[PDB]
């Protein structure tokens, strides 16, 4: 039942997929599959595409993009770090010789 | 900045240091003679406005 | 007395970088070189492969770690003080 | 031991940073004991289309 | 250990050494032949605790001396810790007097 | 105002969905009860001690308060059999456990 | 579309219904106590004249179903049929008092299912004739059915059948 | 090696300028129904952006959220709120097992496939499970061994004691610890009920759900209980900070569900306030600390006004479906006859601040009506309803003469209202509250004194009370002022025909 | 070490806790707990005489 429900929302997802269509297609009680469209339209998965919107356009400000990101900027998160060579003379040495 | 909280020496202390039972019964020793001062002043409001 | 620990976690990266850059060029060199066999000839070449992605791969295991900690936000853990609602007694 | 641990982290929550620990995570038992949140937030990140 | 910078082959400080040195220098030396059975405690035991401490490692030096160094500071802590529980009480008499 | 009991029941009161007296009844409700709990938008927001207690001004005194007790621990180089021990009664106890153990035989 | 400026917007919904809330404390006091089902045949037959709407659906029914009120699944099946909002006056409750009183004749399965259930049942094999309208063609079919039996399906020989005729 | 004065300066405004979640105005459109299936989503991040973005939008006072416009986010909280406190007490990690987490993934054939295992070689039973599980008692892990009776000013203490410690772990965070991260979801749940609760519409929807009411009981238990889960000492107080406020705004229309619940219910009002080292057992708290035990004695006093199942409860508590009657005779006992009433009357008269407004005198009794209305309403039910045998001890005679003679507190504090309205609501109420309280406190003292006959001196010994039973010269005024009432002037004199009924029966 | 980013030890500052910091890695525990036990029953039983 959910399989025939959810591959019949699928092919054509501008349409309110009814209660009583899938009651008309599968033999069962009314009272189970309205309580399985139910419990389906509910968490999303069928009729959630049935009148969509366009989002118009977005006036992006700066740092708010996509490829918004630059190697001065602080790693707060992203715990991995980039550390200062130390070039000292008898740090040179130890490093020659570690 | 009248904190309530540290006028108790609640546990820690008390345990390793045994006068400060005799501190704290102490101070409550005082709270209820201060008291008796109240309703001995109230006792005072009363008597004279009874006269 | 014995304080300089600055000092030695900047020659450890340069140490750690030395030792890296030897074992990359080892296996350079081996899969360069077909005077090596194939099998650290071939073998150093995926392992040059290896050697070729990795900071690609530290670079999505940052982000996706920094996205688990994203979901952590609880907004509890941080300001442990968030003040909600109150209300005395009234008259009603 | 618990006289430096917290020192270190009482200057990383001073100084304003935050994260993971950067040499636990720089090693790979790490991503062997946590292969459980791995497999969810790889599939969440893949899903939305962020990887 | 290794990770320590250094002058290199000459100008000799030692800051391991000198640490533990400043450590045992406050201790009170019969104490601390009763700490350790390592330490010279007469003259008349020199040869054998010589002998005992033979075929030892240069690591077994740094890991005996930092025990005791460790274990100094320990003491050393205690006899302020007996300090401050002394000083608790003269406050607490004073809380008392007032 | 003061309304009921009656009308907060669910019978006189709106659910989800999907007459005279009781839009009356319900005037007098919602204007008893959004005067009664709505919450103050205005100071005394403290409400106690342990609601206003800072983590970053107790954290950098503990740091301060470790650090200086660490240096008093190890860089004070006094030795152990110099380190002399402080007097377990004041200049002011002393004189009033005089005059208190003289007045008590009263 | 969230990039508003900071409503609080409850369940914003889709095909002019809100979404069902269920009760999940009466769907386990009936999932556990849940011996029988007895379907219900349901006929819904409507005409132009004493009557506004046509409405000549028929559906199965659980008779011991506690669960979902009748009305609001007759308010659910009108919106799917798309009548507009003035759905009161060509009343749910007719096509409701309708269901209500077609539930209350089915006497259910008799002492065939009640009482006793004799394996393989009697000899009562009836005379089951159908007539099926669908777009413009018509399927006219008879045959026997034992009534007598309780493990005859209904369901598994009508999608047998349509497996056959490929309906 | 730093100055980490400077540093700190510093990183105060890095930690203020940080993005680290949404703020109010930049949350768009918040739709209801997508958080309250989010919730039930069992993910982590989907549960934590919607108990985000619930808190900021519920504490933020203006945008409402109605639950008349949607029901079911409320039992989507408690629900989780319910399964959170279970795999607390047990230990269990959720939102990262290493479980499958699905289920079964895949007549009169039934026999046939039976002998198919045969004839290839040559009838499941029922399930049963629950919605919830069982609360948190009945639990094998769940059995009292303490009730953890800390006080208020205990717990500031602690944890002053605890933040102000330099090896604490009260920000060890949230990623770093799952206990934490449970905790601090916890946390969320009770602030976010705690926001909900500030509307006429909300406060009903609430009061009728009993998802809300077994959770509430369900984390009641766990904070007095069990308090070794939590790991903070400040979660443990904020959590009962906002089950009395929350308990505020309900108990108006709620009906106590169990026995368990309505004792766990007066030993959290107890916990607010500070006992002392019979008598009464509670030292007066003084209102320049914090309002937080005037919101116990309205659960108290809207919560006796049902005879049903509140103060039946109540009644065999105070005085005093099967294992609960077990759960019940150990916590009664564990609690250390008649300790819980007098402890419950005695914190009833404290609250009522009669040193402070008699010290220093209008301003403060202007401000504390309500809360002195509530507590000698409260006073007046256990009075008339409870009382009236199993005693042992006479408790309305160590009510009068617990040497701080609150009796007298209460005539003081009759004559300071009757001298300020003839010379601002409530107080016609006051008055006969404090009359009729005193009347039927030696009334019932004297009862009490009939039915237990051991000290047969009390008639003198209640006659011996400095500032109780007004003179004749004080009722001779009142019976000539206009300004005064005609029940006020009653109780007055039936206060006085008290008296000399008093003075009669003496010799 | 372990703590990379941030390292709150100065030699001037602290020159014992620093080089404390590197030795606490190779001692063993119980020998040093028995070795500061000791030292405070010697302590006490010099004390006591």
């Amino acid at each position: 039942y959910r399989n025939f429900m959810v591959n019949s929302y699928r092919l054509n997802p501008n349409e309110y997929f009814s209660v009583t269509t899938a009651r008309r297609n599968v033999s069962g009680d009314a009272a189970a599959l309205f309580r399985l469209h139910k419990f389906l339209t509910k968490w999303g998965l069928i009729n959630y595409q049935v009148d969509s919107k366009l989002l118009p356009k977005n006036i992006e400000p700066p740092l708010t993009s996509q490829y918004s990101t630059r190697h001065d900027a602080p790693r707060g998160l992203f715990p991995f770090e980039s550390y200062k060579p130390s070039v000292q003379l008898p740090d040179m040495a130890k490093l020659k010789k570690m | 900045h009248s904190h309530p909280s540290d006028m108790v020496i609640p546990d820690h202390l008390a345990e390793l240091i045994p006068e400060l039972y005799s501190f704290q019964q102490l101070v409550d020793s005082e709270k209820r003679l201060d008291h008796f001062i109240h309703l001995r002043n109230l006792h005072m409001k009363r008597m004279v406005a009874q006269w | 007395v014995g304080i300089d620990t600055h000092t030695a976690t900047d020659i450890y990266q340069t140490l750690i970088a030395l030792n890296l850059d030897t074992t990359v060029n080892d296996c350079l060199d081996k899969l360069l070189n077909d005077e090596c066999t194939e099998s650290t000839r071939e073998n150093a070449l995926y392992d040059y492969y290896a050697l070729q992605l990795l900071p690609l791969q530290k670079a999505v295991r940052g982000h996706v770690l920094q996205f688990e900690w994203h979901q952590n936000s609880l907004l509890t853990n941080t300001h442990p003080n968030f003040l909600s609602k109150i209300r005395n007694i009234n008259v009603q | 031991n618990e006289c430096i641990a917290s020192t270190s982290n009482a200057l990383k929550v001073l100084s304003g940073d935050e994260g993971y620990n950067e040499d636990m995570v720089r090693r790979a038992n790490f991503y062997k004991e946590n292969e459980a949140m791995l497999r969810e937030n790889i599939e969440v990140i893949l899903s939305n289309g962020r990887m | 250990l290794k990770y320590a910078p250094h002058l290199p082959f000459s100008k000799s400080e030692n800051p391991v050494l000198s640490t533990i040195a400043f450590l045992v220098g406050l201790v009170n030396p019969k104490t601390v032949q009763s700490m350790t059975q390592r330490a010279i405690q007469s003259a008349e035991s020199i040869k054998s605790q010589k002998e005992e401490i033979s075929d030892q490692k240069p690591i077994e030096h740094i890991k005996e001396g930092s025990e005791i160094a460790i274990s100094s500071l320990g003491y050393r802590s205690h006899i302020f810790a007996t300090n401050e529980e002394r000083q608790m009480n003269f406050l607490t008499n004073e809380l008392i007097r007032l | 105002n003061i309304p009921s009991l009656t009308s907060f029941a669910e019978e006189n009161n709106y659910q989800y969905g999907y007459t005279y007296a009781q839009q009356q009844l319900n005037k007098q409700r919602q204007d008893f009860e959004r005067v009664r709990l709505r919450p103050e938008q205005l100071s005394n927001i403290i409400h106690d001690e342990s609601d206003t207690i800072s983590f970053r001004s107790n954290l950098l005194k503990n740091f301060i308060s470790s650090n200086d007790a660490f240096n008093m621990l190890s860089l004070t180089t006094v030795p152990c059999d110099r380190i002399e021990k402080s007097r377990l009664f004041s200049e002011k106890t002393i004189r009033y456990l005089m005059q208190k153990q003289h007045e008590m035989k009263t | 579309i969230t990039n508003t400026t900071t409503r609080v917007i409850p369940q914003v919904e889709v095909g002019n219904r809100k979404h069902y809330l269920e009760d999940k404390l009466k769907v386990y006091k009936q999932a556990m106590n849940e011996t029988s089902e007895q379907l219900v045949p349901i006929r819904l037959e409507f005409d132009q004249d004493r009557d506004r709407f046509f409405l000549r659906d028929t559906l199965l029914w659980n008779k011991n179903d506690k669960l979902i009120k009748i009305e609001d699944f007759v308010d659910d099946m009108l919106r799917d049929y798309r009548f507009e909002d003035a759905t009161r006056e060509q009343h749910i409750d007719t096509i409701c008092q309708s269901i209500q009183e077609q539930i209350q004749e089915f006497q259910g399965n008799p002492y065939i299912e009640l009482n006793q259930d004799r394996l393989g049942g009697d000899d009562l094999r009836i005379r089951i004739k159908l007539d099926i309208v669908v777009g413009q063609n018509q399927l006219i079919d008879q045959f026997e059915w034992d009534i007598s039996n309780s493990d005859n399906c209904p369901e598994e020989f009508a999608e047998s059948m349509c497996q056959e005729l490929e309906l | 090696g730093y100055d980490i004065n400077y540093i700190s300066k510093i990183g105060e405004k890095i930690d203020s300028n940080k993005p680290i979640f949404l703020f109010a105005p930049e949350l768009g459109a918040i739709n209801l129904h997508a958080l309250s299936m989010s919730l039930q989503s069992k993910n982590l991040g989907e549960i934590n952006t919607a108990l985000n973005t619930l808190l900021v939008t519920s504490a933020d006072s203006n945008l409402k959220i109605s639950l008349v416009k949607y029901p079911e986010l409320l039992d989507s909280l408690a629900i989780l709120g319910m399964n959170l406190l279970s795999n607390l007490s047990q230990n269990v990690v959720p939102y990262h097992r290493n479980t499958s987490d699905y289920y079964y993934e895949d007549q009169h054939d039934k026999m046939v496939d039976k002998i198919f295992e045969k004839v290839n070689n040559n009838s499941p039973a029922v399930k049963q499970w629950d919605l919830l599980p069982e609360p948190i008692r009945f639990l094998p892990n769940q059995f009292p061994l303490k009730i953890h009776r800390t006080p208020y000013l205990t717990s500031l203490k602690k944890i002053k004691d605890e933040i102000d410690d330099p090896f604490t772990k009260i920000n060890t965070r949230g990623a770093e610890d799952p206990k934490v991260l449970i905790n601090d979801q916890l946390s969320t749940i009770s602030m976010i009920l705690r926001n909900i609760s500030f509307s006429d519409n909300n406060s009903r929807i609430m009061s009728r759900n009993f998802y809300l009411k077994r959770f509430i009981s369900d984390l009641l238990w766990l904070v007095l209980i069990h308090p070794e889960n939590f790991t903070c000492n400040r979660k443990i107080l904020n959590f009962k900070k906002d089950l009395v406020i929350v308990l505020s705004n309900i108990s108006h229309l709620l009906e106590i569900a169990s026995s368990i619940d309505c004792l766990l219910i007066l030993i959290l009002v107890i916990s607010f306030g500070q006992p002392k080292l019979e008598s009464l057992t509670f030292n007066e708290f003084q209102l320049q600390w914090g309002k937080y035990q005037t919101f116990g004695v309205d659960i108290l006093a809207k919560l006796f006004s049902l005879e049903k199942p509140n103060l039946n409860y109540f009644k065999s508590i105070l005085l005093n479906n099967h294992k609960d009657k077990k759960l019940l005779r150990r916590l009664l006992n564990l609690y250390n006859r008649h300790n819980l009433l007098n402890d419950v009357v005695s914190f009833l008269f404290s609250a009522i601040p009669l040193q402070q407004v008699l010290s220093q005198p209008s301003l403060l009794i202007d401000q504390f009506s309500p809360v002195i209305s509530q507590s000698l309403t409260s006073i007046l039910v256990i009075v008339q309803k409870i009382l009236p045998f199993n005693f042992n001890k006479n408790l309305p005679f160590v009510w009068l003469s617990s040497e701080e003679n609150i009796g007298s507190g209460l005539l003081k504090l009759s004559e300071i209202i009757l001298n300020i309205n003839n010379s601002k609501v409530l107080l016609p109420s006051i008055n006969i509250s404090c009359v009729q309280l005193i009347k039927c406190l030696v009334e019932k003292s004297i009862c009490f004194e009939n039915c237990l006959n051991n000290d047969p001196e009390i008639l003198k010994k209640i006659a011996s009370i400095p500032n109780l039973f007004p003179t004749d010269l004080e009722i001779f005024q009142l019976f000539t002022n206009p300004s005064v009432d005609i029940q006020i002037i009653n109780q007055y004199q039936l206060l006085y025909n008290l008296k000399n009924d008093i003075l009669t029966n003496l010799e």
